[PDB]
């Protein structure tokens, strides 16, 4: 039977956590361009200004 | 690195007259054991998600067809 | 770097038998337990917080739609 540790742990474990946060930014983003690509329908354009 | 020691067992000192070279080696096998795999390969597993994620970005530009 | 002995107990030695493997062993375990987060955190700290000013003052000019 053997009590171990090792440094990087609980440092890791913020350091993750916060990298999880980036992740989920970089989904948000994505969700959005997704929504502009799927709602705007961008095959088609029509200028109706020039 | 991972830090060992045997876990069962006025206070007084409680060595364990134990080499520097087994210290190692219980260092060694408990780091394979006992740490978690994903705990061992995060900062490898971040960098290859990272990398594909560039070279998914990249290969828009860098795909010669298109470009 | 934490250095660490027992507390509590002509003046003599005052060898606590214990070997090197114990002492890193200690050292590790106070330094994550005893020591303020903040004190350990305070580059990483003072890092972050030069960074974000930084980015709010480059980001004037880095949005190319004003720039």
């Amino acid at each position: 039977n053997f009590s171990c540790n090792h440094t990087m742990a609980h440092l890791f474990s913020k350091l993750s956590f916060c990298y999880l946060c980036f992740v989920s930014i970089y989904g948000l983003t994505c969700l959005y361009t997704l929504y502009w690509l799927f709602y705007r329908s961008l095959r088609e354009y029509s200028f109706e200004y020039v | 690195k991972i830090i060992c020691l045997p876990k069962r067992v006025e206070m007084k000192g409680l060595k364990t007259d134990l080499d520097l070279q087994q210290y190692s080696f219980i260092n060694q096998m408990c780091y394979e054991r006992a740490l978690h795999w994903y705990a061992k390969y995060f900062p490898y597993l971040v960098l290859i998600h990272t990398l594909v994620f560039m070279l998914c970005s990249n290969f828009w530009f860098k795909f010669p067809g298109s470009s």
